[PDB]
DNA sequence: ACCTTATTTGCATAC
DNA sequence: TGTATGCAAATAAGG
């Protein structure tokens, strides 16, 4: 079973990062080191106790088997958004929730903002309205 | 009480004990 | 380019 | 201190 092959894996992969006294995030850290694709105490977390979807472990497990074998031989930054400043974009989503390309970008300016993730915060506001109902 | 940030769909987890059940 | 729906992924913090 | 997880920023793919 492919199930039954990620959770042995996740199993071995664990114990063995025990055995050796490394915490999730040193290893995260590792593998940005020796394969330059780093990832976080978080990920690793989930991908140990299998809280990740059946796709996301396929696509991580051979990134992880990399320093596995080892030990027994891209995206942006995520922006902080100061709590001021989502405090302002959280009124204007109240009476404009899609303001226009112009807007975002105004918005953007005057929050000394980068347009794009003034952009993708109104796009991921208007889907946890969606979400939250 | 609502869960308000995005939730991974269908975790290994959940599906294996889907399988293991039925 | 820039919306959409869907999903990956990481701060921040409570254990 | 290290791990788990709420909230959500960034990305994937279609239009």
């Amino acid at each position: 079973s492919d199930l039954e092959e990620l959770e042995k894996f996740a199993k071995t992969f664990k114990q063995r990062r025990i055995k050796l006294g490394f915490t999730q995030g040193d290893v995260g850290l590792a593998m940005g080191k020796l394969y330059g694709n780093d990832f976080s105490q978080t990920t690793i977390s989930r991908f140990e106790a299998l809280n990740l979807s059946f796709k996301n472990m396929c696509k991580l497990k051979p990134l992880l088997e990399k320093w596995l074998n080892d030990a027994e031989s891209k995206r942006k930054k995520r922006t902080s958004i100061e709590t001021n400043i989502r405090l302002t974009l959280e009124k204007r989503f109240q009476d404009n929730p899609k303001p226009s390309s112009e807007e975002i970008s105004m918005i953007a300016e005057q929050l000394s903002m980068e347009k794009e993730v003034v952009r993708v915060w109104f796009c991921n506001r208007r889907q946890k309205e969606k979400r939250i109902n | 009480r609502v869960y308000q940030g995005v939730r991974v769909k269908h975790t290994v987890k959940d599906l294996l004990a889907e399988k293991r059940s039925g």
